[PDB]
C-alpha cells in the first residue's frame, strides 16, 4: 500500500528548468539512471508530464542528486504539518555526533501512484543534439522531504532494538541522514556507530564525525594595542558602534572624546584611562551569548557569509537582522568558489544540528559563477536554498 | 498517406474544465462546398470521422484561399488542454556539430496526420461544417490525428518520432540523427556508397511506422539552410548578411541592422554593435529617420570591412580542448573567438553587458569569462583553456583583496594590447604628512537641495550648494570637491559606506558622470586614503562637516 501524497491546496507541480551539465556528469546520469529503470526504481515517460525538478550528478563513485527544493516548498503541508519528525534538543550537546547516509532505504517503499509526475526529471543531451531522457521516481525519492517522512514508521522499527539497548544515544532522521550523537568516549562511540550499521544492513540500508560541545562563539575581537594613533580610534570606535547594535550596552563615549577637533590620522595620541572601563567591559558582553535572542520555529533562518582572505571566512545565522542566533568562521589547493561551497556544507549541517532545519543563505559570489562551479566541489546530499548579495564594504572587517 | 500505428499519448483536459462549446459562425456556399470538399478526401484518408449530435464540443472551422484550404481555430481547446513539456529547451549551435563524411536531410510527409490521437481525446475536436444558412443540421467531424494548430501536436509529434527512431539508433549507434520539426539531419562517416543505403534502411523504417520520406531523387543537397544557418558537413557559416546602404535610416532600419550584425558575430569576428544601439534609446516611431552619429557611421563602416569577405567556421573534435581568446575592443565592448587549431574558429562572439552602475576592466572580463564558459558547457559539454589580455599578477592582486568570490577555469596570459589593468588603488595606511580632509553631505529631500563641502586638520574649509540633488550625490560630490582641493597626497575620511564600497572596488568606468570625475582626480593623485566613520557620534572632524553642510539643509 501507498500512503496518499497531496500538493499545498491552490498550486500544483515543480516546473524547474534543467541545468547544463558537463560531459561526464550526463554519462555519469545516464549509467546510474538506465540502472534504476531495470531495477523499476524509476520510468520513463511521455510529453503529457509538464513538470520537471533538476538532476545533478555528485561526489570516486559518481551519484545522482536530484534538487527537489521545489517539490519541497510545494509539499511543506505534509512534510511538516501531517507527518512531521520532531528534532531533539540534545544532539547539539553531545560530545560526538556521526552522519550516516540512509537514503538507500527509500527506493523499497512505492510512490503513491497519483504523486509520481511530480517527480519528473530530465538527463539533458550535449548541444541539444537529441530530446532529453525524462524519468519519473515509482518508489520514495532521495532529497524529497516526503520520503523521511513516509519511512518515518519503518525506521522507528528498525531502530527500536538499538535505542532500547541504548537509551542515551541520540538518533535524529534529516532527509536522507541519520544524525547520531552520544557523550562517550571516541573510541566507543565508534563502535556504537559499527553497532548500528549492523541493525542497518538487516534492513538493506548502509561516517561523517562531528563535536558539536566544542562549538563555541566566535566574538568580535577588540584589539589590544600600546600606542594609538588617529586613524586607528576611528577604526576602533566604527567598530564599536556596529557592535553595540547586536550587543546590548555597549559604550563608547570615553572612546569620542580623544577625537574632538580636525587631527590628521597620522597623529599618535596617548589614551586617558577613562576609556579602559568601556574597553574592558565591552570584552565582557562580546565573548557572552546574546541575552534576549531565542530561535523562532516559525521563522526562516538566513546565513550570511563574508569573505575574509588568506582562506578565512566568516558567517552568522539569524532570523531577525542583528539578532544573530549563531556565529563562527571557516578555514581552509583551494579556490574561492570551493571555499564557499565547504563553508556552506559546513553551516548547513550545524544549522540542521542545532535548529533540525537549513538556512538560506545569501553568498558573496555571482549567481552564474556559483551555477556553473558548485556540483564540482558538493559532497551533501540535501541542497539549502540561497541567494546572491553585495556584502557590505564594513561587516566584513567587524567580523573580522 | 499512412497514419502511424504507434501507441498513443494520453491526453488530458486542465483541472475543473470542460470541452470547448464555441458556436459555428454561417458560412457562404462557396466556403461550405470547398470544406465538404475537403472533408469527405480527409474521412477516406482516416484522418476525421463523422459524429452524430450527441457531442455536446463544437470548435469554429473557417474556409481561406485556385486551392481552398481549411482552418481549425483551436484557441478555446488550447485553453483548456493540459501542459506539455516543452518540445525542447534549446537548440543546437553549429559550432558544437561534429564534422561528416556525408549529412543527408529527410523530411516527413504531413508530420502531424500521420500519427494518431489519444481516443478519449478525440471527441473534444469536434467541428462542424454548417448547412446553407441555418436550416439543416451541419457534418460533424472529430479528429482521428494530431491536429494543426492544437496544443498538444509539436510535443506528441516528436515523442512519436523519438520512439520510432529508438530501435534504429540504438543498432546503429555510429550515425548521429537530428529532429526537428518534420525535418530529420542524418550524418554518418561511412562511404558514399553505405550512405546511401543506410538513408535507405532509415527510409524503411520510417515507412513500416507510417512515416514517408523523399528518395535519393527529391531529397536536398547541401548547404541545408536551417534557422539563419548555412550548414555543410565540413563547415557552417550563418546565412547571407547584406546590409544595405542607405541615405535615410529608419528606428525599423536600425533594429533591423542590429539583428543582422548580432546574428553576424557568431562567426564574423570583431563585430560592433554599440553606437549603432545608441540611436535607439528612447526612440520614436519605427517610421522616424535617425540621423547617423559620426561615431555610429564608423562602426557601420567597420562593420562592412569585415562582412567583406565570407567567413566560416569549423565543426568540433571531441579529442582535443577548446581555446577561448578575448580581446578588449574599447570601453565596455568585448570581443571572443573559439578554435581547437590555432586560428580555425568553431564560433566567435561578442561581450557588452554592465553588470552594475560601476565596474572595471578586470570584473568586465570575468563576466566575460564566465559567459564563456556558460556557452562552452552548453555547446561542447566542457570548459575551454583561456587566453586573456591580463597579466597572472593583475589577476591575482584583485581576486585575493576583493569581497566576491569567483573562479576562473584554466587560463594564460597573451600579449594583446590593450592589456587589463587597474587604474589607481587606496593605501592600507594613512599618508604621513599629508592633509586630512573630513567630508559630508546633506540634502533636503522636499526640495532636492543639498550641500558638500569639507573641513582639513590644517584649517581650510568649503561648502558647494547643489540643486536637484540626492544625500548619496551630496557624499560622492563633497568626496570629489576634497580630491580637487587636496594636491599629490591625501587623507580622506568619509561616513558614506555608499561612497566607500564604489571606490574600493577600483572603478575605471561609471553610468554616473559624477563618480566618472572621482576616478579621473583618483588617477592624478599619487597617493589616497580613504577612510570611513560613523556619522553622528561626535567624531571630531566629522562633526565640524556635518554641522557645516546641514546648515540651511535639515
Ligand atoms: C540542422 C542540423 C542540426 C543538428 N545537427 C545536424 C544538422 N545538420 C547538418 O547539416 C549537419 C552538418 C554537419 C554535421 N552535423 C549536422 N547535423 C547532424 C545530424 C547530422
Ligand atoms: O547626517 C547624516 C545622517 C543623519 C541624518 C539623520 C540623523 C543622522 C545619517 O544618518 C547618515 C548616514 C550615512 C551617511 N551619512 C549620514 N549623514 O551624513
Ligand atoms: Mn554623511
Ligand atoms: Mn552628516
Amino acid at each position: 500500500e501507498t500512503v496518499p501524497v497531496k500538493l499545498k491546496p491552490g498550486m500544483d507541480g515543480p516546473k524547474v528548468k534543467q541545468w547544463p551539465l558537463t560531459e561526464e556528469k550526463i554519462k555519469a546520469l545516464v549509467e546510474i539512471c538506465t540502472e534504476m529503470e531495470k531495477e523499476g526504481k524509476i520510468s520513463k515517460i511521455g510529453p503529457e508530464n509538464p513538470y520537471n525538478t533538476p538532476v545533478f550528478a555528485i561526489k570516486t563513485k559518481w551519484r545522482k542528486l536530484v534538487d527537489f527544493r521545489e517539490l519541497n516548498k510545494r509539499t511543506q503541508d505534509f512534510w511538516e504539518v501531517q507527518l512531521g519528525i520532531p528534532h531533539p534538543a540534545g544532539l547539539k550537546k553531545n560530545k560526538s555526533v556521526t552522519v550516516l547516509d540512509v537514503g538507500d532505504a527509500y527506493f523499497s517503499v512505492p510512490l503513491d501512484e497519483d504523486f509520481r509526475k511530480y517527480t519528473a526529471f530530465t538527463i539533458p543531451s550535449i548541444n541539444n543534439e537529441t530530446p532529453g531522457i525524462r524519468y519519473q521516481y515509482n518508489v520514495l525519492p532521495q532529497g524529497w522531504k516526503g520520503s523521511p517522512a513516509i519511512f518515518q514508521s519503518s525506521m522507528t522499527k528498525i531502530l527500536e532494538p538499538f535505542r532500547k539497548q541504548n537509551p542515551d544515544i541520540v538518533i535524529y532522521q534529516y532527509m536522507d541522514d541519520l544524525y547520531v550523537g552520544s557523550d562517550l568516549e571516541i573510541g566507543q562511540h565508534r563502535t556504537k556507530i559499527e553497532e548500528l550499521r549492523q541493525h542497518l544492513l538487516r534492513w538493506g540500508l548502509t561516517g561523517y564525525e562531528l563535536h558539536p560541545d566544542k562549538w563555541t562563539v566566535q566574538p568580535i575581537v577588540l584589539p589590544e594595542k600600546d600606542s594609538w594613533t588617529v586613524n586607528d580610534i576611528q577604526k576602533l570606535v566604527g567598530k564599536l558602534n556596529w557592535a553595540s547594535q547586536i550587543y546590548p550596552g555597549i559604550k563608547v563615549r570615553q572612546l569620542c572624546k580623544l577625537l574632538r577637533g580636525t587631527k590628521a590620522l597620522t597623529e599618535v595620541i596617548p589614551l586617558t584611562e577613562e576609556a579602559e572601563l568601556e574597553l574592558a567591559e565591552n570584552r565582557e558582553i562580546l565573548k557572552e551569548p546574546v541575552h534576549g535572542v531565542y530561535y523562532d520555529p516559525s521563522k526562516d533562518l538566513i546565513a550570511e557569509i563574508q569573505k575574509q582572505g588568506q582562506g578565512q571566512w566568516t558567517y552568522q545565522i539569524y532570523q531577525e537582522p542583528f539578532k544573530n542566533l549563531k556565529t563562527g568562521k571557516y578555514a581552509r589547493h583551494t579556490n574561492d568558489v570551493k571555499q564557499l561551497t565547504e563553508a556552506v556544507q559546513k553551516i548547513t549541517t550545524e544549522s540542521i544540528v542545532i535548529w533540525g532545519k537549513t538556512p538560506k543563505f545569501k553568498l558573496p559570489i555571482q549567481k552564474e559563477t556559483w551555477e556553473t562551479w558548485w556540483t564540482e566541489y558538493w559532497q551533501a546530499t540535501w541542497i539549502p536554498e540561497w541567494e546572491f548579495v553585495n556584502t557590505p564594504p564594513l561587516v566584513k572587517l567587524w567580523y573580522q | 498517406s499512412p497514419i502511424s500505428p504507434i501507441e498513443t499519448v494520453p491526453v488530458k483536459l486542465k483541472p475543473g474544465m470542460d470541452g470547448p462549446k464555441v458556436k459555428q459562425w454561417p458560412l457562404t456556399e462557396e466556403k461550405i462546398k470547398a470544406l465538404v470538399e475537403i472533408c469527405t478526401e480527409m474521412e477516406k484518408e482516416g484522418k476525421i470521422s463523422k459524429i452524430g449530435p450527441e457531442n455536446p464540443y463544437n470548435t469554429p472551422v473557417f474556409a481561406i484561399k485556385t486551392k481552398w484550404r481549411k482552418l481549425v481555430d483551436f484557441r478555446e481547446l488550447n485553453k483548456r488542454t493540459q501542459d506539455f513539456w516543452e518540445v525542447q529547451l534549446g537548440i543546437p549551435h553549429p559550432a558544437g556539430l561534429k564534422k561528416n563524411k556525408s549529412v543527408t536531410v529527410l523530411d516527413v510527409g504531413d508530420a502531424y496526420f500521420s500519427v494518431p490521437l489519444d481516443e478519449d481525446f478525440r471527441k473534444y475536436t469536434a467541428f462542424t461544417i454548417p448547412s446553407i444558412n441555418n436550416e439543416t443540421p451541419g457534418i460533424r467531424y472529430q479528429y482521428n490525428v494530431l491536429p494543426q494548430g492544437w496544443k498538444g501536436s509539436p510535443a506528441i509529434f516528436q515523442s512519436s518520432m523519438t520512439k520510432i527512431l529508438e530501435p534504429f539508433r540504438k543498432q546503429n549507434p555510429d550515425i548521429v540523427i537530428y529532429q526537428y520539426m518534420d525535418d530529420l539531419y542524418v550524418g554518418s562517416d561511412l562511404e558514399i556508397g553505405q550512405h546511401r543505403t543506410k538513408i535507405e534502411e532509415l527510409r524503411q523504417h520510417l515507412l513500416r511506422w507510417g512515416l514517408t520520406t523523399p528518395d535519393k531523387k527529391h531529397q536536398k543537397e547541401p548547404p541545408f539552410l536551417w534557422m539563419g544557418y548555412e550548414l555543410h558537413p565540413d563547415k557552417w557559416t550563418v546565412q547571407p548578411i547584406v546590409l544595405p546602404e542607405k541615405d535615410s535610416w529608419t528606428v525599423n532600419d536600425i533594429q533591423k541592422l542590429v539583428g543582422k550584425l548580432n546574428w553576424a558575430s557568431q562567426i564574423y569576428p570583431g563585430i560592433k554593435v554599440r553606437q549603432l544601439c545608441k540611436l535607439l534609446r528612447g526612440t520614436k516611431a519605427l517610421t522616424e529617420v535617425i540621423p547617423l552619429t559620426e561615431e555610429a557611421e564608423l562602426e557601420l563602416a567597420e562593420n562592412r570591412e569585415i562582412l567583406k569577405e565570407p567567413v566560416h567556421g569549423v565543426y568540433y573534435d571531441p579529442s582535443k580542448d577548446l581555446i577561448a581568446e578575448i580581446q578588449k575592443q574599447g570601453q565596455g565592448q568585448w570581443t571572443y573567438q573559439i578554435y581547437q587549431e590555432p586560428f580555425k574558429n568553431l564560433k566567435t562572439g561578442k561581450y557588452a553587458r554592465m553588470r552594475g552602475a560601476h565596474t572595471n576592466d578586470v570584473k568586465q572580463l570575468t563576466e566575460a569569462v564566465q559567459k564563456i564558459t556558460t556557452e562552452s558547457i552548453v555547446i561542447w559539454g566542457k570548459t575551454p583553456k583561456f587566453k586573456l589580455p591580463i597579466q597572472k599578477e593583475t589577476w591575482e592582486t584583485w581576486w585575493t583583496e576583493y569581497w566576491q568570490a569567483t573562479w576562473i577555469p584554466e587560463w594564460e596570459f597573451v600579449n594583446t594590447p590593450p592589456l587589463v589593468k587597474l587604474w589607481y588603488q587606496l593605501e592600507k595606511e594613512p599618508i604621513v604628512g599629508a592633509e586630512t580632509f573630513y567630508v559630508d553631505g546633506a540634502a533636503n529631500r522636499e526640495t532636492k537641495l543639498g550641500k558638500a563641502g569639507y573641513v582639513t586638520n590644517r584649517g581650510r574649509q568649503k561648502v558647494v550648494t547643489l540643486t536637484d540633488t540626492t544625500n548619496q550625490k551630496t557624499e560622492l560630490q563633497a568626496i570629489y570637491l576634497a580630491l580637487q582641493d587636496s594636491g599629490l597626497e591625501v587623507n580622506i575620511v568619509t561616513d558614506s559606506q555608499y561612497a566607500l564600497g564604489i571606490i574600493q572596488a577600483q572603478p575605471d568606468q561609471s553610468e554616473s558622470e559624477l563618480v566618472n570625475q572621482i576616478i579621473e582626480q583618483l588617477i592624478k593623485k599619487e597617493k589616497v586614503y580613504l577612510a570611513w566613520v560613523p556619522a553622528h557620534k561626535g567624531i571630531g572632524g566629522n562633526e565640524q562637516v556635518d554641522k557645516l553642510v546641514s546648515a540651511g539643509i535639515r
